[PDB]
């Protein structure tokens, strides 16, 4: 989305070395890990993308009308 | 505001102390020490310790009683009674071995009186030895010529309690009857318990849960 | 009781012998009172707040 | 867009203004100005002080509801308002469990309660519940922002469900707990002589003061742990979310009751507020 | 008784017939054609909350600023009614008090009820605090009113059926006034203080005198026990409530009724009654928790001073006549005007 | 009967501290607002300090602030004044006076008998234009003073106090609010006034009337003294 930019942008890039792709491809993590195995690179980064996209998505979600009281 | 200031500052600090005499003081159990002439009160007053009125202040179980002796009081009591509201109780002293119809008839007035509604009135029966030694002595209808059934002491004294407590009209309030044989101190602790529960009945009542 | 009776009796003779004005009179007078002391009342004549001391 | 859920939370809120606003105004007004200052009457007083202030915060969050979000105020303002709410509603809760605390302490305890008991004592523990309040007030005054979104902007905001446990905790199971022993201990005091005559009274304010208490509070406390296990994006989730906001009005529709369970209850505040109405 | 009750009753229907003779033409019917004052509002303009318990009485100064009032919460406060300020606390050896009074020197407050002592408390002391002066024990009964003649002199109604004019400086009753059947629940002294009237409990009220120390006049014309009376201010009429819920004009001159202040709708009795300055409305207090003004020319209710939760026990009129004072059992102490 | 006693007053270094205690007894000091006044060996009375009951409100000179301490012990019933930095313009006679503050209350009733001590803008500003009235016994004599500021307040208290100083004695109070007599004053003594213009006339002036003269205001805080009329025989 508009706001999702900038959020994609800091995921892509919180980590080192390349901090790329794996990222920005990334049903959570509970299955979607299994793929060639990609390499010891970047399954922790993909690992931690999951709940960070979900995260964001549930606050936004509950957010869209946390009716002033909870 | 020149030197009003102080005169203020004044005024704030004896309402100050206003309050603390006014907390200080309704720590302190009223109760209304009433009944006929000659009828144990000055024995059950001086039973618990310590010209008009003759308030005889005491504490008990870090209670404090404040009794009010105001049998010497030469006057109708209707134009003076009404001060003595708020009192937890009135204590009524009967003479059970002289024989009783001006205490029934004050024990009626005072019961139905429109202050005293609420404020239930303690009922003391002494002298039983002596009213025992009278029974054995006398029959109990001399000032009873209605009251039919057995001469014993037990009868008699349930018969002298129920025309004590046929007197009131109102269920808010009881009658607590207790008998004193005139020579025993714990007649306190009746007095101690009643006050309780009257305590007991009233925050109840004040708290809209009663 | 006879002292009693005789007290009374002598208090009764004394106001016996007090004079005695026509209501009428008494009345007026009253009325005269309460009307020429009227203006200086300040409770049936309201006053104004800036004389009012309790204001 | 149309809803169910949120017209019956909007019908029940505006049901709430006009039931306890005019109640709630009265019976303040009343305890502040008409009534005396016995120590009764302190809590009657600051519980419509809190009932009045919820009263006073609801038109924030029916106007929040009429545009089923879009925060047009700015940050301070969303930071404020739903930490006044939820200072006033605790409050309420809270001086209800003084309230139950106090009727079991002046029977249980007559001696002490008539020595150590005056008008100091009970704006000591007020003061202390109103403290207690601006605490469990601060985690949402501390936690809140505002998401820039899209062109309509809602705002909202580990630590999420320890400081939600802990608000169920204090809010729900100390005060309902203390009731219920108090007023069951009032009861059972109650058949002891000079109180049978009683407790087909007693027992029925008792019951109907718990009961309301019980019912216009828990469907809150019940959906606010279940959002935390409903996982939102399903639609129990938005149904849950839906059903939040009837919730909110039932809790603010207690503060709304009690005015009427308590002040009204006390007979010769019934008869100072009909004398001055 | 047989001699002195025949002599006794004849004297009464001679007292009574001649009483009648003088009685031409009633105060109804000789001031009806003047306009009444209309609805009075007045509105509480200050508020004494410093008393705990019931107030039994209230006595305004000679300059109509301070106020003392007596509780039975043992206290005996003087109040600035300007700035609703308290300049004394008087703690009372006896709570139990019925009666209150203000010198009109300034310098004494007088205290009294069940003790059957009429205490004395001397306000400009040098030493600061106040200090009981005197206290005076002669009574057998209550005292019901106390009036400062002076400094020095003062005039006791007590509930032992009689009334006696101490000596402050003594503290031996210089004076004392017999006669009433029934307890003397009031007492009002003149504006001259050379006579005072006594409203007993026997539906009676005797006219006294200072200094000759003997009754003069009778007015036997209630109902029920009298339990408040108030000379009126030209000092030759008086006004007495009592519990027939029926406050009435007495006359010294005429030796009788004028007007009886009655209401269909009210039940209650007379705690208190007090004059304006004029006379014109004699704002008399009630058990019905309100103090109705009512008009002395017209007989009818002016207005009603509504605002008090409890039978008001004592209502005072300042001696400027700006503000009126209601004591009511509510801890009260309402300023209106 | 009434006492008031001062202690504690002796040669101090310059730069020292020293505690003045005023000793009370033969009346409530409780319930008094005690006061202390100073005055210079050669000069007028000057106040310093002011203390009230409870010890609520603590006042102080526009050159004693920031120095000076006014304590009471109400148990002890004695007061207290302690100094510190003790300038060269302290070296003066401390004087200690009861107050009680009410509706109809007489302030400065009573004086302390003094100790003394010795070191080796806005405020009202009363002037006595009249420092030596030398009048024979038998006459009139009227002692005037000026305010910078009007004294009468809004509730109609025009605050001028007048003392009386006997040399050798103790201030005694002669009219409290311009227009009261003490306690105990002679009736001969009369205090008029009118916002600003304030005459103290006195007849009959006798041989043991003969002392010096001081109108004080009380309007507001610091109360400034005049300059002081002294009055002498023929």
């Amino acid at each position: 989305s508009v706001q999702l930019t900038e959020k994609r942008m800091d995921k892509v890039g919180k980590y080192p070395k390349e901090l790329r792709k794996c990222c920005e491809d990334g049903f959570s993590c509970q299955r979607r890990t299994r793929f060639i195995s990609l390499g010891e690179a970047c399954k922790k980064v993909f690992l931690d993308c999951c709940n960070y996209i979900t995260e964001l998505r549930r606050q936004h979600a509950r957010a869209s009308h946390l009716g002033l009281a909870r | 505001s020149a030197e009003e200031r102080a005169a203020l500052e004044r005024s704030k600090a004896i309402e100050k102390n206003l309050k603390e005499d006014g907390i200080s003081a309704a720590k302190d159990v009223k109760l209304l020490l009433l009944g006929a002439d000659n009828s144990g009160k000055s024995t059950i007053v001086k039973q618990m310790k310590i010209t008009g009125i003759v308030e005889t202040h005491f504490t008990f179980k870090n209670l404090h009683f404040r009794l009010f002796d105001v049998g010497g009081q030469r006057s109708e009591r209707k134009k003076w009674i009404h001060c003595f509201e708020d009192v937890t109780a009135i204590i009524f002293c009967v003479d059970l071995s002289d024989y009783m119809h001006e205490s029934l008839m004050l024990f009626d007035s005072i019961c139905n009186n429109k202050f005293f509604i609420d404020t239930s009135i303690i009922l003391f029966l002494n002298k039983k030895d002596l009213f025992g030694e009278k029974i054995k002595k006398s029959p109990l209808t001399i000032c009873f010529p209605e009251y039919t059934g057995p001469n014993t002491y037990e009868d008699a004294a349930a018969y002298i309690q129920a025309q004590f407590e046929s007197k009131n009209r109102s269920p808010n309030k009881e009658i607590y009857c207790h008998m004193t044989c005139a020579t025993d101190t714990n007649n306190a602790q009746v007095i101690f318990d009643a006050v309780t529960d009257i305590i007991i009945a009233n925050n109840l009542r004040g708290c809209g849960l009663y | 009781s006879i002292a009693q009776a005789r007290k009374l009796v002598e208090q009764l003779k004394m106001e016996a012998n007090i004079d005695r004005i026509k209501v009428s009179k008494a009345a007026a007078d009253l009325m005269a009172y309460c009307e020429a002391h009227a203006k200086e009342d300040p409770l049936l004549t309201p006053v104004p707040a800036s004389e009012n001391p309790f204001r | 867009w149309n809803e169910p859920p949120v017209i019956l939370s909007m019908v029940i809120l505006s049901l709430t203004f006009l039931l306890g606003l005019p109640g709630n105004g009265l019976v303040l007004w009343v305890a502040g100005l008409k009534m005396q200052r016995t120590v009764n009457t302190i809590w009657f007083l600051h519980l419509t002080l809190a009932d009045l202030l919820c009263c006073l915060s609801l038109p924030f969050s029916l106007a929040h509801l009429a545009l089923q979000g879009q925060w047009p105020y700015g940050r301070f303002l969303c930071k404020l308002i739903p930490s006044i709410i939820v200072l006033n509603m605790f409050a309420s809760v809270f001086l209800l469990t003084a309230i139950s605390l106090d009727r079991c302490l002046v029977v249980f305890k007559p001696i002490w309660c008539q020595n150590h008991r005056n008008v100091g004592m009970a704006c000591s523990i007020c003061g202390c519940i109103w403290v207690v309040a601006f605490v469990m007030c601060i985690p949402v005054f501390v936690y809140r922002e505002i998401f820039t979104t899209d062109n309509h902007n809602r705002c909202g905001y580990t630590p999420l469900v320890a400081i939600t446990i802990t608000r169920l905790v204090v809010g729900f199971l100390l005060p309902s707990v203390i009731m219920i022993a108090c007023y069951s201990f009032i009861v059972f005091r109650m058949q002891r002589g000079r109180f049978a005559k009683s407790q087909s009274k007693t027992f029925r304010v008792a019951v109907v003061v718990v009961a309301v208490f019980l019912v216009c509070w828990t469907p809150y406390h019940i959906f606010g742990v279940l959002s935390l296990l409903t996982d939102p994006e399903t639609p129990l989730g938005k149904t849950l979310m839906s059903w939040d906001h009837v919730c909110i009005a039932l809790a603010s529709a207690n503060s709304c009751f009690n005015p009427f369970l308590y002040a009204l209850l006390g007979k010769d505040f019934r008869k100072k507020a009909r004398q001055s109405i | 008784l047989d001699q002195l009750r025949q002599e006794a009753e004849q004297l009464k229907n001679q007292i009574r017939d001649a009483r009648k003779a003088c009685a031409d033409a009633t105060l109804s019917q000789i001031t009806n054609n003047i306009d009444p004052v209309g609805r009075i509002q007045m509105r509480t303009r200050r508020t004494l909350r410093g008393h705990l318990a019931k107030i039994y009485a209230m006595h305004w100064g000679t300059d109509s600023r301070l106020l003392v009032s007596a509780s039975q919460d043992g206290k005996l406060i003087i109040w600035d009614s300007y700035t609703t300020n308290k300049v004394h606390a008087i703690p009372l050896r006896s709570s139990w008090v019925m009666t209150c009074a203000y010198a009109p020197s300034g310098n004494y407050v007088a205290c009294g009820g069940l003790d059957n002592i009429c205490s004395i408390y001397n306000l400009k002391t040098r030493e600061g605090n106040v200090r009981v002066s005197r206290e005076l024990a002669g009574h057998t009964g209550y005292l019901s009113c106390c009036r400062f003649l002076d400094d020095n002199q003062i005039v006791t109604s007590s509930g032992d059926t009689t009334c006696a004019l101490w000596d402050i400086e003594t503290g031996q009753q210089t004076t004392t006034f017999t006669g009433h059947t029934g307890d003397v629940m009031s007492l009002s002294l003149a504006p001259d203080t050379r006579l005072f009237v006594s409203g007993a409990c026997d539906a009676s009220a005797k006219l006294w005198d200072v200094r000759e120390g003997m009754c003069r006049q009778t007015f036997t014309g209630h109902e029920s026990d009298i339990n408040a009376i108030c000379f009126f201010p030209n000092g030759n009429a008086f006004a007495t409530g009592s519990d027939d819920a029926t406050c009435r004009l007495f006359d010294l001159r005429a030796d009788q009724e004028l007007m009886t202040y009655s209401h269909d709708n009210i039940i209650c009795g007379i705690t208190s009654v007090s004059f304006s300055k004029s006379g014109r409305l004699l704002l008399a207090g009630y058990d019905d928790f309100n103090c109705n003004v009512w008009d002395a020319l017209k007989a009818d209710r002016a207005g009603v001073l509504a605002g008090h939760d409890n039978r008001v026990s004592c209502l005072g009129v300042t001696d400027d006549g700006m503000a009126v004072a209601t004591g009511s059992w509510d801890s009260f102490l309402k300023i209106w005007n | 009967d009434v006492q008031l006693v001062e202690s504690g007053g002796g040669l101090v270094q310059p730069g020292g501290s020293r505690k003045l205690s005023c000793s009370a007894s033969g009346f409530a000091f409780s319930s008094f607002g005690m006061h202390w006044v100073r005055q210079a060996p050669e000069k007028g009375l000057e106040w310093v300090a002011y203390i009230s009951s409870g010890s609520g409100t603590i006042y102080y000179a526009d050159t004693v602030k920031g120095r000076f301490t006014i304590s009471r012990d109400d148990p002890k019933n004695t007061l207290f004044l302690q100094m510190t930095s003790l300038r060269s313009e302290d070296t003066a006679m401390y004087y200690c006076v009861r107050s009680i503050y009410y509706y109809g209350s007489s302030p400065f009733d009573f004086w302390g008998q003094g100790t003394t001590l010795t070191v080796s803008g806005s405020d009202i500003v009363m002037t006595q234009a009249t420092s030596s009235v030398p009048v024979t016994p038998g006459e009139s004599v009227s002692i005037s003073c000026r305010s910078s500021k009007s004294l009468l307040h809004s509730n109609g208290n025009t605050y001028l106090y007048w003392f009386l100083q006997r040399p050798g004695q103790s201030p005694q109070l002669l009219i409290y609010r311009m227009s009261n007599l003490a306690s105990g004053v002679p009736d001969r003594f009369s205090g008029s006034g009118s916002g600003t213009a304030f005459t103290l006339t006195i007849s009959r002036l006798e041989a043991e009337d003969v002392g010096v003269y001081y109108c004080m205001q009380h309007l507001e805080y610091p109360l400034t003294f005049g300059a002081g009329t002294k009055l002498e025989l023929k």
